């Protein structure tokens, strides 16, 4: 009665058992050859050009495979409310701003754990 | 042309000049900045290509820099960023004449302040003690106890103090300290259990009196009028002590093991902020600081590098995290351009290097998050480690001969699009 | 729509609704959720992929 | 006097040694390619026109 | 220089280069005084036959 679910940047950084025991998998944007060969290799062959798409897959898309599903398939996920703090900083609306203070004193004092 | 200016003008929000589409030179093109400098950019080009000129372009488009004329004289914008430079090749792009009123910070070896008291336990476990890599529990831990009995005797009104902890610790009380447990010999008499000095006054707490003076030790005997019995750890230190002073006493690092205020003075617990303002810009305000590490050597650079960017990282994850805690996003982006990576981040390398591939590797993970960017240039990419461009979301790909290395920009471009994959190895200069 | 999401889930006995099919942003894709949360199940990503966010709305669906 | 049955989802995992001394095989539906690559190769007496079958077979052909 | 001279696989390497390094260090200074801050890596003159000489003392010492 106990299960897992793991999730990692990369899968050749984890260890080769968990994952071979693993049925199945939801794959999001991945960009080396390395990490797409694994993914690619999974698939079956009346369906397979699915994987042509990874290198370029939007912020949310999915491809799914396994046995949960009558047949792989790409999905879009809808962003969940609310949401977990991973808000990525907006750049150069920040950079075109005035010049800002940091209290220093905060900041060290803090580190000093 | 009208129609393909505004579809880039107007569909895209937050852009950024680049250059001139090759199908027609006039007409300009704009990319996603917010996506750009938000998720780690990479450029990998021979050479003759010219990869730092167009690195420059981009910084200065960055920064306002634009025909020699700083437009944001008046008022001051936000851009940090920090360049390693080994060939001081990028010192002169960012130089205006005084009208343009621009602050940069140029750093170099004979003017860098980077003290010891301000690394961690790896670090300082490779610098000072070298044996046996893992085969010296004994005075790995005598060390680590006196540098954290000693950090408590120069600051003490803080509290909880551990072996890790950025505070200052003089390395010179911690030789003689040890240098005096060498030549220990205890005074055991009825209710003497302890160290004996010269003058036969005993001694209750060690940490008062070896760390400041050497100290002149009693005879050892099993006479039962003077019974004094050796130490326990004597003999086994009589060669640390004269392995250190010799690294201590080296001139090319003088600037790590002895530093000075401009006053010539040593610096205090409460200069600790100073130290990074610079490696910010903070302190001249400079948008831009721009590191040479040319002089350096190549034995201490490994170090030097990876503390400079724990230093970046520490700043920014604990002032984001403060920021978060009402809910706002950071406000103090920073931007590291790592030239000539292939110098310090080899794919197969030995422990010599291995101390800076984690820091710059946190940045690649978990960076983010936190408000730390990278970019990356490099001559040959499978030089460059895996990890860091497995996760890099941006290619710019300048000429490249060899087709081993064509596989990572050729995959990245999709099926339909191929077709270009085959224009690398004519790219005229300056191309992308 | 009605006789694809038909042929898609009537067969299967306990249903979990997970997002879209990009093929049509109209239908609602389902799946076994007992082959699926007990087989163990693993994602992988890059950065900016959407992984912690899936994760939780898959959680909060559960 | 000892005689095996082996039964397996993915061969190409199982040793070689084994498959190879076995003589009689039945087969039923293959979606991955690599597997069928080496099943197409130890079946002996498999003519390409029936070979083709072994992905689009229904439930339960043999 | 650590190379042509030195082996690197032994139980006490460590503890012989790091005198090494002082030997060279040090011999360069008495046939060069006029100059300062002088390092091992610095090109100036220095003889090899004192090093061996040197290190040879440093053995037998009591
Ligand atoms: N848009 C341009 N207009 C005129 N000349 C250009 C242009 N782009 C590149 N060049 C020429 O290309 C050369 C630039 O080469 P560099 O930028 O020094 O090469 P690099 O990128 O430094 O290569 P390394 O060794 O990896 S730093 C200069 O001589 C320029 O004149
Ligand atoms: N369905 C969606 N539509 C639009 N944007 C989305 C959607 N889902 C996620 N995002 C964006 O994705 C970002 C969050 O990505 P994360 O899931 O935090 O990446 P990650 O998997 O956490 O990567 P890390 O740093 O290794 S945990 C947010 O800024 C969202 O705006
Ligand atoms: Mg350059
Ligand atoms: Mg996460």
């Amino acid at each position: 009665g106990v299960t897992l679910m793991v999730v990692s940047q990369r899968p050749s950084e984890v260890s080769e058992t968990i994952f071979s025991q693993c049925s199945n998998f939801i794959s999001l944007r991945l960009t080396n050859a390395v990490d797409q060969t694994y993914v690619k290799s999974l698939l079956p062959d009346l369906s397979a050009g699915l994987g042509d798409l990874l290198p370029n897959l939007a912020q949310g898309e999915f491809l799914i495979v396994g046995d949960a599903p009558l047949m792989p398939t790409v999905g879009h996920f809808a962003l969940p409310v609310p949401e977990p703090h991973s808000r990525s900083v907006n750049y150069l609306q920040e950079w075109n701003s005035g010049w800002r203070h940091v209290d220093f004193d905060s900041v060290i004092d803090r580190w000093r754990g | 042309p009208a129609v393909l200016e505004g579809i880039f003008s107007h569909q895209i929000k937050s852009p950024f000049a680049l250059g001139t589409l090759g199908i027609s030179p006039d007409i300009k093109l704009k990319i996603d900045g917010d996506r750009f400098f938000s998720k780690h950019v990479a450029v990998v080009g021979s050479t003759g290509s010219g990869k730092s000129c167009a690195v420059a372009k981009i910084l200065q488009t960055a920064v306002g820099i634009e025909s020699k004329a700083n437009a944001h004289k008046a008022a001051q914008k936000n851009s940090h960023i920090v360049i390693f430079d080994i060939h001081a090749e990028y010192a002169a792009a960012f130089n205006l004449e005084a009208g343009e009123a621009f602050t940069l910070n140029l750093l170099g070896v004979d003017n860098l302040r980077l003290p010891y008291w301000l690394m961690n336990a790896q670090e300082l476990e490779q610098i000072f003690i070298e044996s046996n890599e893992h085969n010296s529990h004994n005075q790995i831990s005598q060390f680590r106890h006196a540098v954290v009995r000693n950090k408590c005797k120069h600051n003490p009104t803080l509290t909880n103090l551990s072996f890790d902890t950025p505070v200052y610790f003089s390395i010179d009380e911690v030789v003689t300290y040890l240098e005096n447990m060498n030549n220990e010999v205890i005074g055991k008499l009825a209710g003497e259990g302890k160290p004996k000095l010269a003058n036969e006054t005993l001694v209750s707490d060690r940490d008062e009196l070896y760390f400041d003076a050497v100290q002149s030790f009693i005879v050892a005997s099993q006479a039962a009028a003077t019974k004094a019995s050796n130490g326990p750890f004597n003999g086994e230190f009589d060669r640390m002590i004269l392995r250190l002073h010799t690294r201590l006493a080296d001139p090319r690092l003088q600037f790590l093991f002895y530093p000075k205020k401009e006053d010539g003075e040593d610096l205090a617990t409460g200069d600790f902020a100073d130290v990074v303002r610079q490696f910010v810009g903070y302190m001249t305000k400079s948008n831009v600081s721009i590191i040479d590490l040319s002089g350096i050597p190549f034995e201490v650079l490994s170090i030097v590098v990876s503390l400079i960017s724990r230093m970046i990282f520490d700043f920014g994850f604990h002032y984001s995290k403060n920021r978060h805690v009402g809910g706002a996003v950071s406000d103090v982006p920073i931007l590291v351009v790592c030239e000539e990576a292939h110098n310090y981040l080899p794919r197969s390398g030995g422990a010599a290097y291995d101390a800076s591939r984690k820091s710059i590797e946190r940045i690649a993970k978990e960076g983010r998050k936190y408000g730390v960017t990278l970019m990356v240039v490099s001559q040959r990419p499978s030089e460059v480690s895996e990890t860091i461009f497995s996760q890099c979301s941006n290619f710019i790909s300048l000429r490249l001969t060899n087709a081993v290395d064509q596989t990572y920009v050729k995959s990245l471009l999709p099926d339909l699009s191929a077709g270009l994959g085959d224009l690398l190895p004519n790219l005229a200069q300056g191309e992308f």
